[PDB]
């Protein structure tokens, strides 16, 4: 599942879950010129050991 | 008969300058928009002769 | 304390002379400040406080408008006068350029 | 229209508007007049308030 | 009381705070003729009314002359 979470997070920028189990952390009501700014914060207990900070710096 | 002649026409003119300068003080609240006030003095007469002074209030 | 004494005192604040002197400009300050006496203009503190803060900008004295927020604030934390808007106002409305304010006074 | 600077195209021209800066009795005009040039559209994103208010001290001086 | 004590000390510094913003402000008002207003400004009285007073008084000390 996180192999269907880190492969539409690199492509289309689609993501969706209830129970975090990924490092988006969204900003509700954040579609104005805020939105390069918010809606996004590097959690850093969902990123897999595997990955790289870097790797996980880009697909957000 | 000029009191029913010069005399009506100042009372008329009296009472069309009275509208005119209300509705350019009227006009003047709304912003080619501010066209609407050139226009209708691009001379320069018959507009805001006098400012309506502030009371002591 | 009765209100024409208080205004009293006020016109022998701004004239140097003194009540047996004058009687004559104190008579055309109650004239003014009588009938008068309940606001001609919609108060909000906040918009007065937006007017002091604007004219800080437009001197580019910036950091004494964001020093200007905790003066504004010390009026509220007495809260013993709630017309805070109006001695705002009346400073607004006797203001002036400088074009310059150095060596702050306050607290 | 006067000066040459009418073969600008029209976008830059409508964002530029004059700003006053507040009534103040005893202050001269050329101290209340900077143009505000606003920017809005996915361009005001590179171009923060921070930047703008930072453009503003540098036109008063 | 002793709150009704302390707090004439905090009015007496926001008088001098009301001086700060009256010279950065840049107007002709001292300590003194401030602590009128505040005064009136308990009973509830107009800043309209007080500038046009100080407007007058400051350009009629010639009318009396």
């Amino acid at each position: 599942p996180v192999l269907s979470f880190l492969y539409r997070w690199i492509y289309d920028g689609e993501l969706e879950d209830t129970y975090h189990e990924f490092f988006v952390a969204s900003d509700p009501t954040v579609k104005t010129d805020r939105l390069w700014h918010d809606k996004y914060t590097l959690r850093k207990s969902m990123i897999p050991s595997f990955m790289t900070m870097d790797q996980s710096r880009k697909v957000l | 008969l000029v009191s029913g002649f010069e005399a009506t026409i100042n009372k008329f003119d009296k009472n069309f300058s009275a509208h005119l300068l209300d509705l350019l003080a009227r006009l003047s609240i709304y912003s080619g928009m501010a066209s609407v006030i050139s226009r209708l003095d691009f001379n320069g007469f018959y507009t805001e002769r006098l400012e309506r002074l502030s009371a002591e209030r | 304390k009765s209100p024409n004494v208080l205004l009293q005192n006020l016109c022998c604040r701004i004239l140097g002379r003194s009540e047996a002197d004058v009687a004559q400009q104190f008579q055309y300050a109650v004239r003014v400040i009588g009938s008068n006496f309940a606001p001609t203009v919609e108060r909000d503190e906040f918009l007065v406080a937006e007017k002091i803060k604007k004219e800080l900008i437009r001197q580019r004295r910036e950091a004494d408008a964001a020093l200007f927020s905790e003066l504004h604030r010390k009026l509220h934390s007495q809260g013993v006068l709630k017309n805070k808007w109006s001695i705002l106002y009346l400073l607004l409305s006797l203001s002036e350029d400088p074009r310059r304010q150095p060596s702050k006074v306050s607290s | 229209r006067a000066t040459n600077a009418q073969f600008d195209s029209p976008e830059i021209l409508r964002r530029l508007d004059v700003r006053l800066l507040e009534v103040s009795p005893g202050d001269t005009g050329w101290d209340v007049f900077s143009l505000d040039y606003h920017v809005d559209g996915p361009i005001a994103t590179v171009f923060t308030r921070e930047c703008m208010s930072h453009y503003l001290r540098v036109f008063n001086f | 009381a002793a709150a009704a004590a302390a707090n004439l000390n905090a009015v007496r510094e926001t008088m001098d705070v009301l001086l700060e913003i009256s010279r950065i402000l840049n107007t002709g008002l001292d300590m003194e003729t401030l602590s009128i207003c505040v005064r009136l400004c308990e009973q509830g009285i107009n800043p309209e009314a007080l500038s046009s007073v100080i407007k007058e008084l400051r350009k009629a000390t010639e009318a009396l002359k």
